[PDB]
């Protein structure tokens, strides 16, 4: 559902062409992409966080 | 550190820039301008004004009334000849 948010983000990039020199709004998009990429690799990296009592 | 915000700071920006001064000049320049040649006062008479309106506008603009004025001096000084010599 975040794809609509990022569609709105690129709409705001092509409208932020009207304001060149955004100091930290593009950095805010940078930070949200950074920790979004961090959390998606964190949840894909995550196992069922347990020790297998049956086998292991 | 957070979502920074210059998309909407237009409300107090619109004084200092150069098209603002031109804009506040020419919105004042446009309203009192008469639309389509109105109130030109094309008819006027003050016992000498039809002479001006027929002769001394930019349409005709010919110096021949000065000729008539020269003729007036030919009416004047030659008659002063009749008064002097």
């Amino acid at each position: 559902a975040k794809s609509a948010a990022n569609k709105l983000d690129w709409a705001k990039v092509i409208s932020s062409l009207r304001i060149t020199g955004s100091t930290a709004t593009q950095l805010s998009s940078f930070k949200k992409r950074n920790d979004e990429a961090r959390r998606q690799l964190l949840e894909l990296q995550s196992q069922p966080t347990e020790v297998d009592f049956s086998h292991y | 550190v957070s979502t920074l915000i210059p998309p909407k700071v237009v409300s107090s920006k619109n004084i200092g820039s150069a098209p603002n001064a031109k804009r506040i000049a020419n919105v004042v320049h446009f309203y009192k301008s008469l639309p389509q040649g109105p109130a030109p006062a094309i008819k006027a008479n003050t016992r000498l004004a039809r002479y001006k309106a027929k002769y001394f506008d930019g349409d005709n603009a010919s110096g021949k009334p000065l000729w008539h004025f020269a003729l007036g001096i030919i009416a004047f000084g030659y008659s002063m000849e009749y008064y002097f010599h």
